[PDB]
């Protein structure tokens, strides 16, 4: 079943590390990210 | 904590709903603290007197009686806020700067209609509402504000009201703050408001100063070297007395800042305390 | 049960290390606010200028001078109430207590360019008070240090907001707490002025009492304990300050015949004005005379020209009968005599209250 | 949540002490805030002046000096009692009408000494002493009734209309080391604003009468003030000086602006600011005289 697909999906995920470290600055926080993706379609064709 | 919620209506269209959700931590004014809420009560509808849409004079005036409350997050058929009235422990309150002007740590903040632009605010087509959100201004800049929009309207009628106009000027005034300036009001044309909205808080003004200097001067004729006189001592007392609860001036939240960066810009959100 | 700000700058005018842990620390707004608002608000007839003058000169004996107009968040916000005390030394009644705190605060710190700063300091608010910009717009209040981190010339400090003093825990002197310490140059009862009894509930406020003459100009600044009501301070204030208000009425403003409108409306019998000719047709003519009156008033003391103090209410403290204790401790390396207060509630929206009579 | 407890005096008698448990939802002002009180300073003995009760005039300055106190749950021994002035959070606070008119929601409550007939107090024979308690009225009406009294003592040295119904003021001045203090504060103001601006708005009456015809609403704010309407037909007003130094200030900036600073503190100054805030949850909107609402604390 693929003639009916119309734009399928995918997905993605991570994480991000940090390290600690004094000083007076702002203070850092772990971070996640999250990501799509589509298809592509394309035919192929032979005569006879 | 005390909460209330705001049903959303159904049947609303997607590009409404998306831009509700822009306007998170907006507050919200109510007439009658409740826990459960309709859309009426926000909506400008509510808010008109006499008819008629409501003006200057009636917006600071309503927005001492009504009470005052802070979204918190919104929901695809949900709408949630918090109070800032009695006692409640709002726990994390952020609010989203609405003025032009920035805000620093340290600065408490206070309420304001629209006076200087247009004011931005989400209009529902659909059911037939709007909902305007109030300005937010700290302490030390709203005294001034009130003072040179008033001062700048009463220099338009006295250009008209002379044969000749006494134009010569300083340049254009401006507001600055923070090193920062506003320079409001640039043109002459596009009176948009200069008898919209702030016409009848002009008049107002424009008399009880008349009768202030005018009647000292009738009672003491000695400062510069049939009749009632007494019911217009008490009237005046009144109506100076009337005009300055209106325009006054009350510490609504205070901004305080913790891990953040200490200034802030029109459009950025940050944490506050209630006072 | 309290709540904290944290806040970094640069340290020329707050030394987080020699200041004792429950001082009072302010903050300033933005230098380029003054000129703004003194050209537009100064006397007539007076140089709107020399303001500028004084503030540039702060700035020039200051560590990193070419970071002045764009306000990118790390400019000197913070600064402590000795600071001001040992700037205008010369002028509390305190004389020995005044210029002890003086010399200290110049030891402790750099004393290679302190004596410059502070002059530059005492002539910017000299010059501040010359064209009505009073200095108690700008100088806000921050509560009690509680806790400190600095490297170089640049640190983070985080004191309380409101509440309880010893609530909180300083968590690495010896103890965990910490009471307010103050100057005793600063301090200033007025019920033991005004001869009242001391007991029950006192209210805190900071006044900032002002003298405006030709070429001599003074700011004091008085950490004021009473238990007067919320208003009630002002008209407490004025029996004390009596001189400097009537100084000032006389010597404030340095840069026309009556009329009998209710007796000519009493009477008939006079030139009438009617309405049917204010319509607008010719609106010259029917106002010919009507009267004279050759009336002007141009020089007059303002209500902002006779101003001598602007208070705020701070904080209170609920117990009766307070024991504050006065006592004599070293401060980096001179002894100083500090007040110390203990139990007093931080609170209460920053508002001035503007004593001009 | 700070408390004040006033002991009763003992051997009191059974009908005074149930007449106090009525008193639930009161006010009262003490002179120093304390843990423990007596109750010669809430009596009225405790107002005298001189050795005298004091005068209407006198009470609205005893009642700025003095700190404010709200009754709660009296128990037959004791009288507790909770403060509003200092900042202290109070769970549930709720008052008593005291006045003959009515309140609603999102009112602002303030002070004055009994104004209109005799004051219903509670009044103790054993004990010797009498215990008066103010009467709250909305702002509006605060106004009204002070502007009022103040004409009335210019006059000597009242009808008021309130929801279409009128009351009569039997105000009280057998003092005069009080009378006069008010026309010291009340001419101070009227000076602090007058600056040099005043001849630009002393300018424009003609045009405001031009401007009061075909609007059908200045017409009414002309009616009600008499000067401005006798001097726009009476004076001449010599057109106009210059400015000093135009080039770089505004002359009718301070104007408006002084005037908005002495505009506000005339309201406090000339009697009593505001206290409270009227706000029930699960109540009626309105409130008849004699029953209880809570409040908020401004």
């Amino acid at each position: 079943e693929l003639a009916y697909v119309r734009d399928g999906v995918i997905q993605f995920e991570v994480q991000q590390p940090m390290i600690a470290r004094d000083g007076p600055h702002p203070v850092d926080q772990p971070v996640h990210n999250y990501m799509v993706k589509r298809i592509h379609k394309r035919s192929l064709s032979a005569a006879f | 904590p005390f909460e209330i919620e705001v049903l959303l209506p159904g049947e609303l269209s997607p590009a409404e709903t998306s831009a509700l959700q822009k306007c998170e931590g907006k507050i919200i004014t109510f007439s009658t603290l409740r826990h459960r809420a309709s859309l009426v009560d926000i909506a400008l509808s509510s808010y008109y007197i006499n008819g008629a849409p409501p003006d200057t004079l009636s917006l600071l005036e309503a927005y001492r009686m009504r009470f005052a409350a802070v979204i918190t997050r919104v929901i695809p058929g949900k709408l949630l806020a918090h109070a800032i009235g009695v006692g409640t422990p709002t726990p994390g309150l952020f609010i989203q700067n609405t003025s032009p002007v920035d805000l620093c740590n340290g600065d408490y903040i206070c309420l304001l209609p629209p006076v200087f632009g247009s004011a931005d605010s989400i209009r529902l087509d659909s059911v037939g509402l709007e909902i305007v959100f109030p300005l937010t201004i700290p302490q030390t800049l709203m005294r001034e504000i009130i003072a040179k929009v008033v001062a700048r309207a009463v220099e338009r009628t006295a250009a008209g009201a002379q044969i000749l106009p006494h134009e010569v000027l300083r340049g254009a005034d401006v507001i600055c703050y923070n090193g920062r300036r506003y320079e409001l009001e640039t043109n002459l044309q596009h009176r948009d408001g200069s008898d919209a909205a702030i016409r009848t808080l002009v008049l107002n003004l424009m008399f009880s100063i008349n009768e202030g200097c005018l009647l000292l001067l009738a009672l003491i004729p000695t400062l510069l070297v049939r009749f009632p006189i007494y019911e217009t001592i008490s009237s005046w007392i009144s109506t100076s007395s009337r005009l300055g609860d209106t325009l006054g001036t009350r510490a609504i939240l205070r901004v305080c800042v913790f891990d953040g960066p200490s200034t802030v810009h029109p459009g950025d959100r940050t944490a506050v305390i209630q006072v | 049960t309290t709540q904290l700000i944290q806040q970094v700058s640069l340290t020329d005018f707050f030394r987080p290390d020699i200041e004792h842990a429950g001082s009072i620390v302010l903050i300033l707004r933005h230098p380029s606010d003054m000129i703004g608002e003194a050209n537009t608000l100064t006397q007539a007839g007076r140089d709107p200028d020399v303001l500028l003058e004084g503030l540039r000169n702060l700035f020039n004996a200051c560590t990193a001078p070419w970071t002045v107009g764009e306000g990118g968040g790390l400019r000197a916000y913070v600064t402590s109430l000795s600071f001001i005390a040992a700037c205008r030394a010369e002028e509390y009644t305190d004389k020995q207590a005044a210029d002890a705190n003086r010399t200290a605060i110049v030891s402790a710190y750099g004393c290679s360019r302190m004596e410059t700063r502070l002059i530059r300091f005492s002539e910017c608010l000299r010059a501040m008070v010359q064209c009505h910009v009073f200095p108690h717009r700008f100088i806000s209040f921050f509560g009690s240090l509680l806790e400190y981190t600095i490297q170089d010339n640049l640190c983070n400090i985080t004191a309380v907001a409101k509440g309880p003093q010893e609530a909180a825990r300083t968590d690495k002197t010896s103890t965990r707490r910490v009471t307010a310490n103050i100057p005793a140059c600063v301090f200033w009862d007025v019920d033991k002025d005004l001869h009242l009894s001391a007991d029950g509930l006192k209210h805190v406020f900071l006044v900032f009492v002002y003298t405006q003459r030709r070429q001599r100009e003074g700011v004091r600044l008085h950490l004021a304990l009473s238990q007067l009501n919320e208003q009630c301070f002002g008209r407490g204030i004025g029996f004390l300050l009596g001189r400097i208000r009537a100084e000032n009425a006389a010597w404030g403003t340095e840069g026309t015949r009556a009329l009998p409108l209710v007796q000519l409306s009493n009477d008939p019998t006079s030139p009438r004005c009617s309405i049917g000719e204010i319509t607008g047709v010719n609106w010259n003519l029917a106002r010919q005379r009507l009267y004279q009156w050759t009336g002007d008033f141009r020089g007059l003391p303002t209500q902002l020209s006779c101003m001598y103090a602007a208070y705020t209410l701070i904080g209170t403290i609920p117990s009766e009968s307070v024991r504050y204790t006065r006592r004599m401790e070293r401060f980096g390396g001179y002894n100083v005599p500090t007040i110390w207060l203990e139990g007093v509630v931080w609170g209460g929206t920053n508002t001035w209250n503007e004593c001009y009579y």
